[PDB]
This record gives C-alpha cells, sequence and structure tokens, in this order.
C-alpha cells in the first residue's frame, strides 16, 4: 500500500523505484483582461520523476502546447503525467524498469495505474510523506531549461550531484529533502545560504554548490534554522 | 398455472417464493405451492428457523418440466428435483390441491412487480451463470462466490456473471486510457453490449438475476455485480435513449422492492451518488432519482 515513516528505509534498497511528482506539470499565470475578467496564461511545466537511490531524474518538460485547444487542463494534467511516465518505463530496457512508482500526490493513481496496465508487476502506490518535489523548481538550472523549451523535451539529471561518492543514497535524500523544503519555506534566504559565499561555485555539470563535508554541516545547519525561522513566522509559535 | 407440490416439510422453515414468504413449522402438512404465473422465471427460497445463515434456493420456470421439492436429511436441505413421469406428477399435485395441503402463489391482479423485476431475465441465461447442466433448474445460495471475486476457489459451485473492471485492458483501449476512463461508452457499446451480451436485454438479463440474487440470498458477489452493471451505464456519455428510460424502470421497482431494513447492506453509498448526482446519466434516471430520495435519503 502507502509509503509513510515506518517503510522509509525501503526507499534506499536494491529495487528499482521512482517517485513521480505532477505539482509542476500544469503552471499558470492568473491575470486581468482587458474587460476586467480574469483569464489564466500557461508556462512550461515539467514532471519531476526521479530514482530516490541513484538521484537519476527524468525531467520530462511539459511545453505550453501540449494545452492549446484542451479543456479541464487540471485533470488532463494528470493523464499526460501517466502518458509520459508509462512512455518514460517502456522506454527503458527491461532491467531498468521500476518495480514501484511512487505518486506524491493520490490523484495520480488511477491515471498511472490505467495508463501502467500494461506493466502489472509495477506496484503504484501513493506516500503519506509531504515530499517538498514542488520547490524543483528553485533550482535554478531546472527552471532555466523548462522556461527555454520551445517543444516538448526529457531532461537527464542526477539531483544528488556527486554526494553518492561521500555519503549514502538515505543521507543524500535526507539533504535533497530538506534543501527543497527551504527552498519551498522561503526561496530568497535558501537561495542567500546556498550562494552567499562566492569561493564555492556550481560546477558546470553540478545542480548544487561544491560544499565539503564540513560546509554541508553549516549548509544543513542553516537551512533548519530557515525552517524553524520560518515556522515560528507561520504560526506565531 | 402451475404447482411445485413438497414431499414434506419435515424442519421449520422461511419459505420464499418470488417476493412472498410463508413460515413452515416442523412437520406442518405443507405440500407446496400451486397457481404460480406461467411466463416467467421464478425462485422458491429458504431459510431453516434453527440456522437463518445459508438463505439457498432454486430459479426455475414451470414451461421446462415438473418440479417438486423434497426434504434431504442428508445434506440437510430442501432440494429441489424434477418428475420425468407426467402422470405421477399430475396425480400427486390433484392429491394435495383436493386435500387444499396447498399455497397460493398471493399474485394481487394489479400488480406487475414480479414481471417488472423479471422482464429481461430468461432461465436459459441463468443456466449459463449457475453451470449445473443436468438440471433444469439453478441453486443459489448467500455463500456462493463469483468468477470475479475468485480472481481477487471451487469453480463448479459459482456464479459465472460477466467481469467487469474499470482498470482492464478489456475496459481501456490503448491510446484512449483518460477517454476511455473517464467516458466507459466503448466498454458498455462496443466490448459489453456488442461484442458480450449482443444485446441491452441479455445486459439487463444478468443485471436483474445478479439484484434478486442479492436480495433474496444477501448474496455479496451479485450486489458487487448489480453495482457494476449499473455503474458501466451511468458512467457512459452515449447510450441509447430506449436503454437509459429502460434502466429507469429496472431500477425503480428495484428500490421499490428492496426491504427498508436492508438497504444498508445491499446498496453502496458511493455508487448510487456518484450515478444520481455526478455521472453522465445524473439527470436519465427521473423515477430511480425521485424512489431513492423519498425512500432513501439517509444514504444519499
Amino acid at each position: 500500500g502507502a509509503m509513510n515513516s515506518s517503510n522509509y528505509a525501503e526507499l534506499f534498497n536494491n529495487d528499482i523505484k521512482l517517485f513521480v511528482d505532477d505539482t509542476n506539470v500544469y503552471r499558470v499565470t492568473v491575470h486581468k483582461t482587458f474587460e476586467g475578467n480574469v483569464a489564466t496564461k500557461a508556462i512550461n511545466g515539467c514532471i519531476f520523476t526521479l530514482n530516490p537511490k541513484t538521484g537519476h531524474l527524468f525531467l520530462k518538460i511539459i511545453h505550453t502546447s501540449v494545452w492549446a485547444g484542451q479543456k479541464r487542463l487540471s485533470q488532463l494534467a494528470k493523464w499526460k503525467t501517466a502518458e509520459e511516465v508509462s512512455a518514460l518505463v517502456r522506454s527503458l530496457p527491461k532491467e531498468e524498469q521500476p518495480k514501484q512508482i511512487i505518486v506524491t500526490r493520490k490523484a495520480m493513481l488511477d491515471p498511472l495505474e490505467v495508463h501502467m496496465l500494461d506493466f502489472p508487476n509495477i506496484a503504484i502506490r501513493p506516500t503519506e510523506l509531504r515530499l517538498p518535489f514542488s520547490a524543483a523548481m528553485s533550482i535554478d538550472k531546472l527552471s532555466d531549461v523548462v522556461m527555454k523549451a520551445t517543444e516538448p523535451q526529457m531532461v537527464l539529471f542526477n539531483i544528488y550531484d556527486d554526494w553518492l561518492d561521500r555519503i549514502s543514497s538515505y543521507t543524500a535524500f535526507s539533504r535533497l529533502t530538506l534543501l527543497l523544503r527551504a527552498l519551498k519555506t522561503n526561496e530568497e534566504s535558501a537561495k542567500m545560504i546556498l550562494l552567499s559565499d562566492p569561493t564555492i561555485t556550481i560546477k558546470s555539470y553540478h545542480l548544487w554548490p561544491s560544499f565539503t563535508d564540513e560546509q554541508w554541516i553549516t549548509i544543513e545547519s542553516q537551512m533548519r534554522d530557515l525552517i524553524l525561522t520560518e515556522y515560528g513566522r507561520k504560526y506565531n509559535v | 398455472m402451475n404447482t411445485v407440490p413438497f414431499t414434506s416439510a419435515p424442519i421449520e422453515v422461511t419459505i420464499g417464493i418470488d417476493q412472498y414468504s410463508f413460515n413452515v413449522k416442523e412437520n406442518q402438512p405443507f405440500h407446496g405451492i400451486k397457481d404460480i404465473p406461467i411466463g416467467h422465471v421464478h425462485v422458491i427460497h429458504f431459510q431453516h428457523a434453527d440456522n437463518s445463515s445459508m438463505r439457498y434456493g432454486y430459479w426455475f420456470d414451470c414451461r421446462m418440466g415438473n418440479f417438486y421439492i423434497q426434504y434431504d436429511p442428508k445434506d440437510g436441505l430442501y432440494k429441489m428435483m424434477e418428475e420425468r413421469d407426467g402422470a405421477k406428477f399430475e396425480n400427486i399435485v390433484h392429491n394435495f390441491k383436493e386435500r387444499q395441503m396447498m399455497v397460493s402463489y398471493p399474485k394481487i391482479d394489479e400488480d406487475d412487480t414480479w414481471y417488472n423485476l423479471t422482464e429481461f431475465v430468461q432461465m436459459d441465461k441463468i443456466r449459463k451463470i449457475v453451470r449445473k447442466d443436468e438440471n433444469q433448474f439453478s441453486y443459489v445460495d448467500s455463500s456462493m462466490t463469483t468468477v470475479q471475486e475468485n480472481e481477487l476457489s471451487d469453480p463448479a459451485h459459482s456464479l459465472n456473471y460477466t467481469v467487469i473492471n474499470f482498470k482492464s485492458r478489456e475496459a481501456i483501449r490503448p491510446g484512449h486510457e483518460m477517454e476511455d476512463f473517464l467516458d466507459k461508452s466503448y466498454y458498455l457499446n462496443t466490448v459489453m453490449l456488442q461484442g458480450i451480451f449482443k444485446n441491452s436485454s441479455n445486459y439487463f438479463g444478468e443485471l436483474q438475476f445478479a439484484f434478486l440474487n442479492a436480495m433474496f440470498f444477501g448474496n455479496y458477489g451479485s450486489s458487487l455485480q448489480w453495482h457494476a452493471m449499473i455503474e458501466l451505464i451511468c458512467s457512459s456519455a452515449t447510450v441509447p435513449k430506449h436503454m437509459l428510460d429502460k434502466l429507469d424502470e429496472i431500477l425503480y421497482y428495484q428500490i421499490k422492492t428492496l426491504p427498508e431494513q436492508y438497504s444498508d447492506i445491499l446498496l453502496n453509498e458511493r455508487v448510487w451518488n456518484i450515478c444520481l448526482y455526478s455521472s453522465f446519466q445524473k439527470n436519465s434516471l427521473h423515477n430511480t432519482e425521485k424512489i431513492m430520495e423519498n425512500k432513501y435519503p439517509e444514504l444519499l
């Protein structure tokens, strides 16, 4: 059934799995029309499909053209996500296909289940985890490739850079979720924390700065403080 | 008007005949049911006074042979049997009638209830859902599972209802996933009506049989089948007008006949709410929506 704190280590075992987050697939700006009605303008989106063990990110860019002349876009976005995930599984060699796909939002279960009927041995699962994958668009290089896309495109990243050379998947995932949680709670402050020191750069082939193990501890502390500061603001507590 | 004589009634039992029921006392001189209307299937059903578990019964049609009930003290149930000797049978019935040892099928002349519940139900279709080809009548009970329930265990004693599964390759054409899942018209019209049932009459006959097995035996799998067949129509944007008008009549008589006290176990809240208030056909079942809103507003 559902993926929670009870079965957390399962993310880092040797059964191939992918998280699918659909929260940046259908993105709009709401604006006033000349007549003073309200209208939406779609912007490029993305499916966030992540192997939490390897860090391999299948960023399917959703070009605004896929919405042209379609109705009920928030509903269509779930089915387009399911179609693209199903197409990605079918494109992988059998030994690379996931044994499980975990959807971050329960509204993806039926659409993905129906698109994956051909794969009855792939378990489609919800999660009780509140994962901050919506903040993926706060990673500058992911945001840049989505906004510049002029057509549908798949781009492959490693969202852990070279971290797995030094740390386990479990620790790499905990670092990623803390970074994304911070970026989601206070983007400006999180990005300030990440770039404040200009001596630590982001390699051309990386998403995050080249922090030493000691600098990661400091960064991770600053991110926790940011999340707590923000939480004390939200709630007056 | 045909007769189902009983050899005897050695155990205290509630006897059902279609929508009617009669208590018989242990060794009461009861010798059966007369004046059974020709032209319809019937069901004769039993619930033992000493073990109200296992409701069981027999679907039959008096046009197909001479049927009687005899208690089997080894298997501990009232069994239907065929009498192949016409003259023996006529002579048994004439005796029991002369001695007035038979209950009369108590039909009110105004009352089309049984016709309206069995309009599309045909003994030949029942015998394909309930496989026991050496008998012309069909045994059903509370506990018999459906082919679908057995997939999710004795195949001989199963109810072979048509498997309906909204998340199956049968229901969803490759490349029409969202369209076929949100609008089941393809599944209803091409797969089920044209493909498997051949016509709406056979589809309604199975729907009506599933309801009656759910109501008379509390057969849970029957109830699942009745709901699935309703939901397949209500979830289709494209249904022939005659089918919608006939469905509304069918469901109206089913809801009208359901014991008020069994609504909580026999009616699926999700299916009825979806069918009457959210589905493509939410506005197409006027009679059914009115009786449901007036009889079972709690469920809705």
